[PDB]
C-alpha cells in the first residue's frame, strides 16, 4: 500500500 | 554496461548518513523509518532494479529492507571496533543495550575489517542483497539473475584489478556471498524483535510483511 507510492 | 560504470553508478546512488535525536527504540524508529526513505531512491538507482514491475519492486524492497539497514550500519561501523555507529551522534558500545542482535552486528563488522571490504565491494554486496533476498520468493526472474550475475562480473573484476589471483578471487567472491548468509539471520531476528515490540506507518507496513 504505503510502499508503493514511494516507488511511484 | 562496464564492470566500472556498474561500480561508479552504485558509487554515486549511496544513500547518505542521517543523524538521529523504551528510549533506544525511540532513536532507532526514526533512524531507520528516515534511513528507508532514502534506501527507496537507492534501490530504483540500482541498475536494473526499475526494469521489474512495481509489484515486483515492492517485493524486493519488503523482505530485504532490515538485511540492507544493517549491512549499512556495520559498513560505517567498521572502523570503530566494538562498537556500532547507528549515526555520527549516535555511536553506541556493546553494554548500551537487544544484544544478542547487537552482538551479531558487531561480529560481522569485525569480520568486513578481518577482510579488509572496500567501498566497490560494499556497494555490489548491498545491491546483491536487494535482488537476491527475494528473488526465491517467470521472465522476470531470469532478468534479476541476469543483473545479479553483471554483479558477480563486477566483484571478479574488482578483486582481479586489485591483483588477486583466479584462486583468490573465487576464494574472497564466497567468503563475501557466505556473510550474506549470516546478514539475513540477523535480519530474521531483528524481524522477530521488532514484531515483539506490539512506530512508524512506513515502517509498520514493513512490519506485517514479514
Ligand atoms: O529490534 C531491534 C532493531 C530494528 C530497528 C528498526 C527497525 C527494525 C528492527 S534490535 C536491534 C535493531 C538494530 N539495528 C537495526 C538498525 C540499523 C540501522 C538503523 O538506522 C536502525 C536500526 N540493532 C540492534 Cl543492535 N538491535
Amino acid at each position: 500500500k504505503i510502499l508503493h507510492r514511494l516507488l511511484q | 554496461l562496464t564492470a566500472d560504470q556498474m561500480v561508479s553508478a552504485l558509487l554515486d546512488a549511496e544513500p547518505p548518513i542521517l543523524y538521529s535525536e523504551a528510549s533506544m527504540m525511540g532513536l532507532l524508529t526514526n533512524l531507520a523509518d528516515r534511513e528507508l526513505v532514502h534506501m527507496i531512491n537507492w534501490a530504483k538507482r540500482v541498475p536494473g532494479f526499475v526494469d521489474l514491475t512495481l509489484h515486483d519492486q515492492v517485493h524486493l524492497l519488503e523482505c530485504a529492507w532490515l538485511e540492507i539497514l544493517m549491512i549499512g550500519l556495520v559498513w560505517r561501523s567498521m572502523e570503530h571496533p566494538g562498537k556500532l555507529l547507528f549515526a555520527p551522534n549516535l555511536l553506541l558500545d556493546r553494554n548500551q543495550g537487544m544484544v544478542e542482535i547487537f552482538d551479531m552486528l558487531l561480529a560481522t563488522s569485525s569480520r568486513f575489517r578481518m577482510m579488509n571490504l572496500q567501498g566497490e565491494e560494499f556497494v555490489c554486496l548491498k545491491s546483491i542483497i536487494l535482488l537476491n533476498s527475494g528473488v526465491y520468493t517467470l521472465e522476470e526472474k531470469d532478468h534479476i539473475h541476469r543483473v545479479l550475475d553483471k554483479i558477480t562480473d563486477t566483484l571478479i573484476h574488482l578483486m582481479a584489478k586489485a591483483g588477486l589471483t583466479l584462486q583468490q578471487q573465487h576464494q574472497r567472491l564466497a567468503q563475501l556471498l557466505l556473510i550474506l548468509s549470516h546478514i539475513r539471520h540477523m535480519s530474521n531476528k531483528g524481524m522477530e524483535h521488532l514484531y515483539s515490540m506490539k512506530l512508524s506507518d512506513l515502517l509498520l507496513e514493513m512490519l506485517d510483511a514479514h
